[PDB]
């Protein structure tokens, strides 16, 4: 059918496209959803401290 | 079983001709090389074909075909990505507009008209006419 570079470009646009498919490229720590939860776990690491 | 005939002779072309709609004429049999079937050779034009479907005396309308090269479908990602090869697309209307008229006194003749023209497109919706694609030959 196709040449063999074609197979190879195809395996790394999936790869790319699978990479994506797992959900976790929107998490930032520096976020403020993030802050919101991690708030008391800072307050009290400064009070235990 | 008999051999089919083969007879030999010096034949005249005959003179060329100026329909209008079209050119030709020359080929002085009735039948033709590769088939043996007969040769249509009377040429019907646009408004003779569009009065012919208006007072009911032209029952069907055949236009011929052709292949759809296979890049040009839609249906499936494009050959070239590497999937499995879809079986094929349908067959085009002739796009050169070559169409065969058949009279209700059983007569039949050619014409050229473009599919989608619009006066011959609204008198087939409207009268009803029954219209035709003929098949692919081998």
């Amino acid at each position: 059918s196709i040449p063999t570079a074609s197979k190879n470009q195809i395996a790394l646009i999936r790869l790319n496209w699978a990479l994506n498919k797992t959900n976790i490229n929107t998490f930032t720590d520096y976020s403020k959803r993030n802050n919101l939860w991690t708030t008391q776990k800072l307050r009290n690491q400064s009070k235990n401290n | 079983p008999a051999l089919p005939a083969r007879a030999t002779a010096v034949v005249a072309p005959l003179p060329e001709k100026n329909y209008g709609s079209l050119r030709g004429g020359r080929w002085p049999f009735l039948y033709d090389n590769v088939y043996g079937l007969p040769v249509v050779r009377q040429v019907a034009s646009y408004g003779e074909v569009l009065e012919g479907i208006r007072t009911g005396r032209i029952s069907q309308v055949l236009w011929f075909q052709a292949p759809r090269a296979v890049t040009a479908s839609a249906a499936a990602p494009p050959p070239g990505l590497g999937g499995p090869q879809q079986p094929q697309p349908p067959p085009l209307a002739s796009p050169d507009g070559r169409c065969l008229v058949r009279f209700a006194n059983g007569q039949v003749k050619q014409a050229v008209i473009p599919p989608g023209e619009p006066r011959i497109s609204q008198a087939l919706q409207q009268y009803g006419t029954a219209v035709s694609y003929i098949p692919l030959e081998p």
